[PDB]
Order: structure tokens, then C-alpha cells, then sequence
RNA sequence: GAGAACAGAAAUCUCCAGUAGAACAAAAGGGUAAAAGCCCCCUUGAUUUUGAUUUUCAGUGUGAAUACAAACCAUGAAAGU
RNA sequence: GGUUGCGGCCAUAUCUACCAGAAAGCACCGUUUCCCGUCCGAUCAACUGUAGUUAAGCUGGUAAGAGCCUGACCGAGUAGUGUAGUGGGUGACCAUACGCGAAACUCAGGUGCUGCAAUCU
């Protein structure tokens, strides 16, 4: 219970900051460029880890607030055929994989910069409220992107597989990662003792039984696709925002008029404390 | 596509900061309140001015750099890039020059007294009976020599040699104070 | 042991300086449009600028004790206000100081036709970034006041003066062109806050080298009217137009 | 309604004191180690009381926070012990509570006089599906004002599963 | 404060929380809240090469240091710092 | 439009209690070899929407709720500051009068809108 000159007094933090959806302090050290050079375009990356999401996008800061131009999900794999896993570190690699298609292809380049040249783009990545560590899903993903055809500023300290006891990278493991290692390694170690668990995990997968070997195909043959065709052809959109708005409108709580207030105010002078 | 407007006061250029001065005359109600083609007449005029910009702006010289990624600072190898002149005008600055310039009645002594100024070559000294490097004043060195060993052969004189050398640095502190002061 | 120390080295002076920085201290009369109006008009000198939070009821141009103050305190030489009234109603300073003084003050009546970037179709735009400047009439150049506020613009809006450029993030530019032509000792023409942009097409006589640049605009188309001016000393220019050497 | 909304355990922190830093707390800590297996760590004493046997900066501090099935394991034992009953008072006002059992002893090992064989207590904490709120660095955000356990949830707690009971109100 | 059997007026665990009086080689109008407020890792910095101050009796195609710039430096995944 | 992500401006933006949360992002919450992290799978992390999914997450109204913005020269052309004087003048000075100029209380209005990829029966 506060009082009268500490809440008129006091003060709120900023409203983006009412949510885990920024860190301002990096913000203002990547808003920052470097920033004393000279100018030169913004290209920064953004991920988020949500479920059943893989939400991994590249802005353009300007007063209208912002807008993100690249952008990347996980609704777009039937075409690859791969479609599963909406998340997973396949998931990671394979976006980093497409997005680079995309925005190759978005480009124009591959089969204004004036008069020189091609200028292919560094692209960073203001890191967001998930902590940067080594050996996950993350790096996959840049590891994805490089791949694929974009140039950001790193080290391999982080790239899963990397060791800091003794500087090695293992590309044997990373291999084995990439066409599906560690995942069905889990699987199989998993199976040879129990099926219980073998079976929470991969839902569709153990109906399929695609084995490491046979998922690592559809790696190979998701890889080329991607390397065929960037497409990325949306929905439709049926049913547009009058029925969108039917569904997310017809239960909804609208304003209560002056009159109708006001006479709720004269209910409470009437009966509430107007004397029974 | 047309590159060359008319200035009957021919335009004048100020590349630090990219910008460009003309002189010439306007009626008056050319460009007032009231005009709804207020839009149009006068972005059209500061279209020409502007086209008159970038067809002069553009066969400057450049500076290409043959170094590839890491350019500390500079560049990466893709780009080429154009450079600035400084302008024709004195912009306002913050400050007078930021001098510093005084006699300490130190530099006096360095004049007169024929004194030059050390060399500073370095702080790791070699300090015997030890059989090893340790800097003249940076870890217990050479400065702390006698609050360390067990005994001195000569009240403890240890805490002596301490209060002594804090006359030492508080002289130094007055006749800094002094220096500051004129 | 060094951060306001770091902090006041920076604050310290320079041969070759740095950008300089703004202050934006509401008087003890604005407006919600007036939030915006500051916002939408400074809206580019963000990073590189100070804002605050309370009002105050103050004259700028009789004394200069409070400003000058916070000023001195706050590490900055580019002081704005929005000063209203019945009479001198819109009557804004927009004011530069010289080393924690102050060289001349200027007032600015902001005319009534406040036309906001909302108030055209929304745009992209590298933010931050250094801006170019056209200036048509010799009023420019023969009309003190406006010489004024010209280099008054042309130092706010200067931003880092660097050598190296490219030409990606050169795109935006201010139009000035005066609302005509006049004479010593009448009614003045108005200033025109004229944010536009340059986008390059081929000339079919200039092609490949020369492009063809349209603007389009967007806003915020707003208006200045001339206020109360200040002349400071000679020394001043003695001081402040000169070189490092 | 409970759908879903319970009051699981989510850790056991104990709370031992001593006047006096020494073989005393390593004997009481390597019982802790054998009994948890993280070793007990060393929290500093925040500075000194005089009257007590405590100074600054002294690392006099050892507590465990256990959790995992071993947490359900000695949490039985200890309200077993306890006979299924505890005092009146320790109710949290979160719903919790933090209670002793006096000479470790009387369960299981046998006494060995020089290892360190005393009297502990523990402090529960419990949550609601919805309260991994405050864990999550992301998603920063609030818990409703009766969502949350207090001390009327506590005595039905102490009611509810466990069947303790608790000595005269 | 609600809690807090050895242990209590100041011994250890939560909660509401004090938007702070967070704690600042402070004094600020203010002011950093993923912090300048703690501890866990990492390391050298009194580097060298060049224009202005001067400047030496081998008056050393600049030897001395000052300021400025780079080149490297440590960190980090990172733009950065 | 719900919102996913970023925001622009930072209480109309938060705190205090519900109800709705019907779609889908949205979360709650189950498992633990290898990457892994510490006193611990407390946080990260190998899995899908997996087991539980509307109770918090989260928007809204619901409340003259508390706290905050605009305007009524509304006070207010207020006092006052230099602008005429042997006006006023024993003295703590007030005027006419012109440059400019109120402020608060006061009287009411309101408690968040935009942009880009996305999914909706």
C-alpha cells in the first residue's frame, strides 16, 4: 500500500522493458555500430526461442520504429519435405540454410550498388535475452546461415563441438551432429533399453521409424533443396479479417457509455448506499 | 533525365558536411502559406537543386583499399568509397583551444639547470641478492625493500622508513598543490 | 576510480572535436502535440541529444543563469525550449552556446501548421545518420538572421564529421528555400522545415554514371517564423573562428 | 477449481548455525556431503555479533538445498521422526514451513561421537503451475494476488497430502 | 514486518517488497536499475612510428619526452568495449 | 484483428479484483545421453506440442479505484521588470503608463495509436 508522494513522485521503467523482449544496454551498444567510422547500413539479427516457433529475423531501425525486412519460420518445409521438427537443431541449421536462400535470391545476385560491386553483406546479431554459450541449437543455425551464404563476425569457440579445455574442434562430431548424431544417438542409446522414452520423443517418428541413416537422407535431399529453390510462397490468407475479426471479435468487451455508468452511479446512490 | 538546370547565380558546394548554398532570387509570394501548389512548385525547385547535387556529387575521387576482412580502422575488400573536403565555413566550435601550459617551477630547474628529462626506459629492475626481475615500483619492488625482510640490524625502524617516505609524497603533494595552484 | 573520470575526459575539450551535444528541458507550458512536436523534429539527432522530464517557468533572454547551469552540468552547447503565451505565443528558443556561455540566443516563432511525419504516408530512414543541405536564395547569404539560423541548422544537423563516406546511407536532405524575396525594415519571409529525400533512377542522358533523383515528400512539413535575435560580441568570433594550429 | 494448480515441492534449504568455525562445521558439512552429495558450501558470516561466536567475512554459513526424488525421500524421514507432527508456529506466509529436528541420530547411522552428530532444521518451498514466472529470465512478469499460497494455505497444506498434523494449533 | 524450535534485540531460508534512502575516490539539478551496486574467468601497456613544443656540440637525414592518429595489444561469439 | 518478433514515444502505459480468454502463435508443465552450466535439469539444454494446457503467461472491460495528460486570458493581459517626469520624494516608496508576462487552486474532458514477415476456422 503506497502512499500519496511516492506515487506521484515516483517513476517507471520503459515499457518495451515491461516485457523479456529487449536488452536496451546492448541496444545502445549496438545502436552504436561502432559508431565513429563513417555510415553504413544496420544489418542485425534477431532469434527468439519460443515453442513450436523458430523466430530468427534481420530489422532495418528507423523512426517508424522499425522494419524487420528478413524474416524466418517454420511453415515452409513441406516444399523441402522435410516438415517436422519446428524447432529442433536440424530446424536451426535448415532455416540458417533457407533465409540465406531467400535473401540471396531477394538480393538478385547468385545466376543500389553503385557501380561496384556485388558487396556481399556482413550480418550481425543483437543477442536478446537468451544467454550466448557454446554447443547448442544456436550456432547450428549460424553455422546454417554461413553456409548458406552470409558472412557474420565469429569465433568457433562456440560452434557445438567446440573444445576449451584444449582448442580442438571435432569435425568427426560435427559431422556426425550434422546427419543426425547426437539426436538419433539419443534415440537408439535410448531403445536398446527402454521404448518408453523412445516413444515420448519423436511422436511422428516412431510411427515413421526413419533411422539416422534414412533422416540424414532427407538431410542431404533437404539440403539441395534448398540450395534449388528459396520460395516461399505464404497462405492465402482465407477468411480475411472480417472473418479473422468474426472469430476474434464476436466475444469481445467493448466500452461502457457515460449514460450507462452514470446510471450505474445512480444504482448506487439508489440502493447500494442510498438506504436499502 | 535532364543533368543541367539554369542558376543565374551559379550554386556553390560544401562537401564536409554535403551541402550546397545557392543565391539566387524568389518573388516573393512564390512560395507563401496560401499556396495549395506549395508542395509541388517548391519540392520542384529543391528537385532541381538537388538534381544539380548529385550530378556534381559523383566523379569525385575515392579511396580503394586492398585489404580484405579485418581493416581495424577501415574497411573490408568489397567496397570503394568517397571521401570529404572540409567546408568553406567556420562552424562554432565548444571551446578555446584546450591548452595546458605552466612552469611548475620544475620546468624552470629543467631549462636553466642544465637538466634533461629522462629516458624512461622501463620498471622491471634487477635487484640482487634475489636472483630475479622486479620493477622498481609496481609489485612490493624495489619501493617496498624493508617492510619485508625479518630483520634490519638497525622503536622499530621498519614503520620509520614508512612514515618517512609519507613526508616524502606529501611534500611532493605540497609542491603539487602549489603547482596547481599557480 | 575512472569511469567519471573517462566521462570527464570526454567532457574536456579537443583540437579536432567531437559532435556536439543537445538539451531539451521543457518550459512550464507544452503540449501532448508539442511531445510529439519535439520527437518528430529532433528525430534524428537521437542518439547524440539530451532530453528531460519537468517544466519550468523561465526567460531565457534576460538572464542566462538556469539553462546555462544545466548545460555546464550536462556536458552540452545545444539548448531548445518551447516558450508560450498569449502574446509571444510558439515564441521556441533554439539556441547555441559557445564554451558553457552562450554566443547568441534565437527565438523562433513555430507557426501554427504543424504537419507531422504522420501526417504523410510513413517511410523508412537510416536513423541517426548525416543529413545533406540545400539552401536556395541569397536572403541566405544577405540577410543576417537567416545566415543565422542557417548555420545554426548547419551545426545541429552537422553530425561527425568524417572523411570517408558512401553513398548508401545519403539519402536524406533538408530543402531551405525562403518564402521569397525581401527588403531591410519590413515584414521577413518564413523559413521552411522541408525533410526530404533523394532516390536515384537513370537520366537516359546520364545513365549508368549520373542518375535522375526524385524526393518525395513526407514530413514534417512544418513552418519558422523569425523571433528574438541576439548579437553577441566580436570577440566571440575571435574565439570561435580560427584553426587549431 | 484445480485443474492443474498444486503445491509441488520445489527445494529443502537448511539452516544450521554455529558459534565457532572449525572442524565442528567441516565434521557437521562432510555428514552434509555424505547425506546430499553437493557439497555443502561455505556462506560468510555477514558480520560480527560478539555475543555469539561470529565475525565478518567468516564463512559460518552451511546450507544444502535439496531436491529430486532424494527430496521427497528425506522429507518423509524427516516429518517420520517428526511422528507426522510439528509444532504450532513455522507456517510461512508463502506456504511453506521451516522446522527442526533435534539429533540427526535417530535415523538410520549410528553415532560415531567424532563426526558430527546435531540437531538441524529445514525450510520448504513449494509452487503453482503458473509460478515459473520469477525462474525464467525472459518473460519477466506477475503472479495473481491470490494465485499465490499464504498462511491459510500453509495450515491446509500441513492438512493436505503428507497427512501431517500439527500440536495444538 | 509476516515468517525464523538450539539461535534470542542484531546467526540461517521465502514473501510482500523500500523504484531506492540501490551504491557512486560526490558534491551535485540530475544521473545510470541486466546497473558505476557483489563476487567467478581473462590478461598486459612505461608498445612503436609520425607532424606541431623544443633540442643536443658529433644541433646525431629528427635523438628526448608532450598531444594527436594509426599498428598491435586483452577481452568477447559478436558487432563492441 | 488475436498476436509471433521488433519497436517508435515512456503511468492514458502501473498497482489494486474478477470475468472472457471461443482459433491459433502464447504459456503453463513431463523426460535427461551427448553440448552443456553452477551447490543442483534452480537457468540453459537433446524432444515434440510432446504428459498436462487455461490457473497464472497475456489483452480488455469490468471500479466516478488509486495514481497521470489536454483545455476554460478560468484566474489572467495578474503582480512586475527598464521604457515620461521636481509624478508622487522626511522614510520600508506606489502610479499613470507603456515591451513583455502569470502561476496555482479552480471548471471539465481521456486512462495507449501506428509500421514490416506471419496463423485463424
Amino acid at each position: 500500500a503506497k502512499s500519496s508522494a511516492y506515487s506521484s513522485r515516483f517513476q517507471t521503467p520503459f515499457r518495451r522493458r515491461r516485457e523479456g523482449k529487449t536488452d536496451y544496454y546492448q541496444r545502445k551498444r549496438l545502436v552504436t555500430q561502432h559508431k565513429a567510422k563513417y555510415n553504413t547500413p544496420k544489418y542485425r539479427l534477431v532469434v527468439r526461442f519460443t515453442n513450436k516457433d523458430i523466430i530468427c529475423q534481420i530489422i532495418s531501425s528507423t523512426i517508424t520504429g522499425d522494419v524487420v525486412l528478413a524474416a524466418a519460420y517454420s511453415h515452409e518445409l513441406p516444399r523441402y519435405g522435410i516438415t517436422h521438427g519446428l524447432t529442433n537443431w536440424a530446424a536451426a541449421y535448415a532455416t540458417g540454410l533457407l533465409i540465406a536462400r531467400r535473401t540471396l535470391q531477394k538480393l538478385g545476385l547468385d545466376e543500389e550498388a553503385v557501380e561496384d560491386g556485388p558487396r556481399p553483406f556482413k550480418v550481425f546479431l543483437d543477442i536478446g535475452l537468451q544467454r550466448t554459450t557454446t554447443g547448442a541449437r544456436v550456432f547450428g543455425a549460424l553455422k546454417g546461415a554461413s553456409d548458406g551464404g552470409l558472412y557474420v563476425p565469429h569465433s568457433e569457440n562456440r560452434f557445438p563441438g567446440w573444445d576449451f579445455e584444449t582448442e580442438e574442434i571435432d569435425p568427426e562430431l560435427l559431422r556426425s551432429y550434422i546427419f543426425g548424431g547426437h539426436v538419433s544417438q539419443y534415440m537408439e542409446e535410448l531403445a536398446d533399453d527402454d521404448e518408453e522414452r523412445f516413444s515420448e520423443l519423436f511422436k511422428g517418428y516412431l510411427a515413421d521409424d526413419i533411422d539416422a541413416d534414412s533422416l540424414e537422407d532427407i538431410y542431404t535431399s533437404a539440403h539441395e533443396a534448398i540450395r534449388a529453390d528459396p520460395a516461399f510462397k505464404p497462405t492465402e490468407k482465407k477468411f480475411t479479417k472480417e472473418q479473422y475479426a468474426a472469430e476474434s471479435k464476436k466475444y469481445r468487451q467493448t466500452k461502457l457509455s457515460k449514460e450507462e455508468r452514470a446510471a450505474r452511479v445512480a444504482a448506487k446512490i439508489a440502493a447500494l448506499a442510498g438506504q436499502q | 533525365l535532364p543533368v543541367t538546370v539554369e542558376k543565374p547565380i551559379p550554386v556553390v558546394y560544401d562537401l564536409g558536411n554535403l551541402a550546397a548554398f545557392d543565391s539566387n532570387v524568389l518573388d516573393k509570394n512564390d512560395l507563401d502559406s496560401s499556396n495549395a501548389r506549395r508542395e509541388e512548385k517548391i519540392k520542384s525547385l529543391t528537385r532541381d537543386n538537388v538534381q544539380l547535387l548529385i550530378n556534381q556529387l559523383l566523379s569525385l575521387p575515392m579511396k580503394t583499399t586492398t585489404e580484405s576482412v579485418g581493416g581495424t580502422g577501415g574497411q573490408s575488400s568489397v567496397m570503394t568509397l568517397l571521401q570529404l573536403p572540409d567546408p568553406t565555413t567556420d562552424l562554432p566550435r565548444e571551446k578555446p583551444l584546450p591548452k595546458a601550459k605552466a612552469m611548475t617551477k620544475w620546468e624552470k630547474f629543467a631549462a636553466k639547470k642544465g637538466i634533461k628529462p629522462k629516458e624512461r626506459a622501463g620498471k622491471m629492475i634487477y635487484d640482487e641478492a634475489s636472483g630475479e626481475w622486479v620493477p622498481k615500483w609496481g609489485y612490493k619492488g624495489a619501493n617496498k625493500k624493508l617492510d619485508d625482510q625479518w630483520l634490519v640490524e638497525v622503536i622499530d625502524p621498519r614503520t620509520l622508513n614508512r612514515a618517512e617516505r609519507k613526508r616524502l609524497v606529501k611534500k611532493n603533494e605540497k609542491q603539487q598543490r602549489r603547482n596547481m595552484k599557480n | 576510480n575512472a569511469r567519471a573520470k573517462r566521462a570527464l575526459v570526454k567532457r574536456e575539450a579537443k583540437l579536432v572535436e567531437n559532435v556536439k551535444q543537445a538539451l531539451f528541458i521543457p518550459g512550464q507550458s507544452c503540449n501532448k502535440n508539442l511531445h510529439d512536436i519535439m520527437v518528430d523534429l529532433s528525430a534524428l539527432k537521437k542518439p547524440d541529444m539530451k532530453r528531460f522530464n519537468r517544466k519550468n517557468d523561465i526567460h531565457p533572454f534576460e538572464d542566462m543563469s538556469p539553462l546555462e547551469f544545466f548545460s555546464e552540468k550536462n556536458d552540452c552547447s545545444l539548448m531548445v525550449l518551447m516558450t508560450s503565451s498569449k502574446k509571444r505565443k510558439n515564441n521556441m528558443t533554439f539556441i547555441r552556446t559557445f564554451g558553457y556561455k552562450i554566443y547568441d540566443m534565437i527565438e523562433l516563432m513555430v507557426a501554427d501548421n504543424f504537419k507531422l511525419l504522420s501526417d504523410f504516408k510513413k517511410l523508412t530512414f537510416t536513423v541517426g545518420l548525416k543529413p545533406m543541405f540545400t539552401f536556395q536564395g541569397a536572403a541566405f547569404d544577405t540577410h543576417p538572421v537567416y545566415k543565422q539560423i542557417k548555420s545554426l541548422f548547419l551545426d545541429f544537423f552537422r553530425g561527425e564529421s568524417t572523411d570517408l563516406q558512401d553513398v548508401a546511407g545519403l539519402q536524406h536532405v533538408i530543402s531551405m528555400t525562403i518564402q521569397g524575396d525581401f527588403q531591410d525594415g519590413e515584414p521577413l519571409p518564413n523559413v521552411l522545415f522541408r525533410v526530404y529525400k533523394l532516390k536515384s533512377y537513370k537520366s537516359d542522358q546520364g545513365g549508368k554514371r549520373l542518375p535522375r533523383i526524385e524526393l518525395v515528400e513526407i514530413g514534417p512539413r512544418l513552418d519558422f517564423k523569425i523571433g528574438r535575435i541576439h548579437t553577441p560580441s566580436p570577440d566571440m568570433v575571435t574565439e570561435a573562428h580560427k584553426k587549431p594550429k | 477449481q484445480n485443474p492443474m494448480r498444486d503445491l509441488k515441492i520445489e527445494k529443502l534449504v537448511l539452516n544450521i548455525s554455529v558459534g565457532e568455525s572449525g572442524d565442528r562445521l567441516t565434521r557437521a558439512s562432510k555428514v552434509l556431503e555424505q547425506l546430499s552429495g553437493q557439497t555443502p558450501v561455505q556462506s560468510k558470516a555477514r558480520y560480527t555479533v560478539r555475543t555469539f561466536g561470529i565475525r565478518r567475512n567468516e564463512k559460518i554459513a552451511v546450507h544444502v538445498t535439496v531436491r529430486g526424488p532424494k527430496a521427497e525421500e528425506i522429507l518423509e524421514r524427516g516429518l517420520k521422526v517428526k511422528e507426522y507432527q510439528l509444532r504450532d508456529r513455522n507456517f510461512s506466509a508463502t506456504g511453506n514451513f521451516g522446522f527442526g529436528i533435534d539429533e540427526h541420530i535417530d535415523l538410520g547411522i549410528k553415532y560415531d561421537p567424532s563426526i558430527g552428530i546435531f540437531g538441524m532444521d529445514f525450510y520448504v518451498v513449494m509452487n503453482r503451475p503458473g509460478a515459473r514466472v520469477t525462474r525464467r529470465k525472459r518473460c519477466k512478469g506477475t503472479v495473481g494476488n491470490s494465485h499465490k499460497t499464504t498462511k491459510e494455505d500453509t495450515v491446509s497444506w500441513f492438512k493436505q497430502k503428507y497427512d501431517a498434523d500439527v500440536l495444538d494449533k
